[PDB]
């Protein structure tokens, strides 16, 4: 896993949206510690959910983390206004940590 | 709560090394948290670069960074350095830090701010 | 306490499955509660069976001893019910003295328990690396 | 992976403690990894081993074993260093077979490590009441 | 050196394949390091093993040795999991003296690696016919 | 901790020698990490072999020893490869109890290696004049 890599696709308030990120050698597995960090566009950034479920105190209940297929997914139910912002990935290759492009939230 | 702020550098240093980096935590302790770098590009995608861990016992140095930066810590005063040698071709960041939290939970959970440092 | 339905929740490599596990009595001969998968077939049934001892002439310490049997079934072109193809297990034995408070014993517990949460665990045991 | 300190968060009765651990090495003679608190004593260390074994000609399968090993100290009057009391051990050991996928060891590590917070298992671990 | 991700390319009868191995760890009770493709079932791994042996009171001689192992599936009627049928073998060893410069050692090296494509080699081993 | 290549650098009489080390594996039968330097020659190799002892029945304190070998080769008329005329030796052997904290520890490494820059030990070992 040297480089990762996601699209930037957006979404309407009224209902659900995911978000994929694949890596690019082969597939995601437990090792690659997947988490992902939310970025308002002040570059305030913010921690999202954690490896394998968790998320951050603070965080809201709409915000699941999974292993969809061979991707790790990020499933926002009913996203809402307020979140609209780019959101990024990162995965351990076991060597170091490694972050991917954004995805533009609208 | 817990607010982080990094300041200290940003100069428009030559490329011959010699700057600090250091930033101030608030609403924790380094006794069970350890601190990341990040490395943003001013166009490409975020990057990391180092990692002292809780109590400073392992030290990772991503292999494009290994040999000419140096990060440590000082637990009077709760800082947090990153003390490099040399600042060779890009080097230009809005360089953030972490605060890796607990070992089952999120590895970038409260972030700092930024400080733009140009070569 | 009293054997009850344990419905265990986000299990899994993803996180998502879940697990109710109905009791099945205590066996009598040696004390071990058992529990299982409504899964209707009595083979192909995920187990768990824990038991506490109580302490004897030759080992004079407390020991509670949880068991995990997983097996995985297959059907077959020769035959019309699924058989065994393999079992995966799991097996924790705690050792207490005749002296340790409850703190203790809970800090192991809790230990355990967000110790196989660790990356380390996850690479150990899902991956098969060996810690190096 | 590779060792590296494993701070453990939200441990405890109350659930309010933390445990960091620090890696010490891997030892050749038998593969087996280990960390300990830095509580800078050699005795009154909290220890944490975990070793993955190969399969050879008498075993067939993978087997992962993890030993926790806590011991509790306590101050004398007859001399000036504590000295171990009593130890808590625990000790977990996986044993997977040949053909087994990551979906299912994943699932046994989760449900164990969601069994072990059940009413029962706090119960029967805590208070050492039967089921 | 590091162990790394060893993406060897321009492979198989037309050249055109390419295998990716991922490490695995050295293996502390003989030091045996390993290698194995991203097939991610633990028994359909194509693996190689590299592996370099200091001087002892019985061999004083280094030794080289590398193994190379590729096992091969085939799905089952009777069965949702497949298995091995059958495995290729390669062990290379190597062995040097203790006075031997690195020209000498590059020369067997390379010697080794542009003879494993000669029209004899190419002959013998892939359809089997004895040189003559 | 891992093994890696160690650089150490102001080495000599003068102080503008460098030698790199290469890590070569830890010996199973006892336990010794070892480093060469990358000469090629499996006869002209400066070598390092770092070890730490667990305490034993007969022991009962751990036991760090470090070993430097350096070897001095010279060409022959009468042969066309270098022997070895004279090795130079190095053994340190640090002792320390089962009740000892780290700051002791780094006390004693870190006086023997200001200890070892002194003019009494540059006019000991260097000229091999008595005190």
């Amino acid at each position: 896993a040297v480089v990762t890599q996601e699209s930037a696709l957006t979404t309407s308030p009224g209902e659900t949206v995911t978000l994929t990120c694949r890596s690019s050698t082969g597939a995601v597995t437990t090792s690659n510690y997947a988490n992902w960090v939310q970025e308002k566009p002040d570059h305030l950034f913010s921690g999202l959910i954690g490896g394998a479920n968790n998320r951050v105190p603070g965080v809201p209940a709409r915000f699941s983390g999974s292993l969809i297929g061979d991707k790790a997914a990020l499933t926002i139910t009913g996203a809402q206004t307020e979140d609209e912002a780019i959101y990024f990935c990162a995965l351990w290759n076991g060597s170091h940590w490694v972050f991917g492009g954004g995805t533009k939230l609208t | 709560s817990e607010v982080q702020l990094v300041e200290s550098g940003g100069g428009l240093v030559k490329p011959g090394g010699s700057l600090k980096l250091s930033c101030a935590a608030s609403g924790f302790t380094f006794s069970d948290y350890g601190m990341h770098w990040v490395r943003r590009a001013p166009e490409k995608g975020l990057e990391w670069i180092s990692y002292i861990s809780s109590g400073g016992s392992t030290i990772y140095y991503a292999d494009t960074v290994k040999g000419r930066f140096t990060i440590s810590g000082d637990n009077a005063k709760n800082t947090l350095f990153l003390q490099m040698t040399s600042l060779r071709s890009e080097d230009t960041a809005m360089y953030f830090c972490a605060r890796r939290g607990y070992d089952g939970h999120h590895y970038f959970d409260y972030w700092g701010q930024g400080t733009t440092l140009t070569v | 306490a009293k054997l009850e339905t344990v419905t265990l929740g986000n299990i899994g490599k993803d996180g998502k499955q879940t697990l109710v596990l109905n009791p099945r009595g205590v066996n009598p001969t040696n004390g071990v509660a058992s529990l299982s998968q409504a899964g209707a077939v009595p083979a192909l049934e995920k187990r768990v069976t824990v038991s506490v001892s109580q302490p004897s002439r030759n080992r004079k310490n407390y020991k509670v001893q949880v068991k995990i049997q997983n097996p995985t079934a297959c059907t077959a072109n020769g035959s019309c019910d699924p058989s065994v193809t393999r079992q995966a297990y799991a097996d924790v034995t705690f050792s207490f003295t005749q002296y340790s408070t409850d703190e203790e014993r809970a800090f192991v517990r809790t230990e355990l328990a967000a110790l196989l949460a660790s990356p380390l665990l996850i690479d150990a045991i899902d991956q098969l690396n060996p810690a190096y």
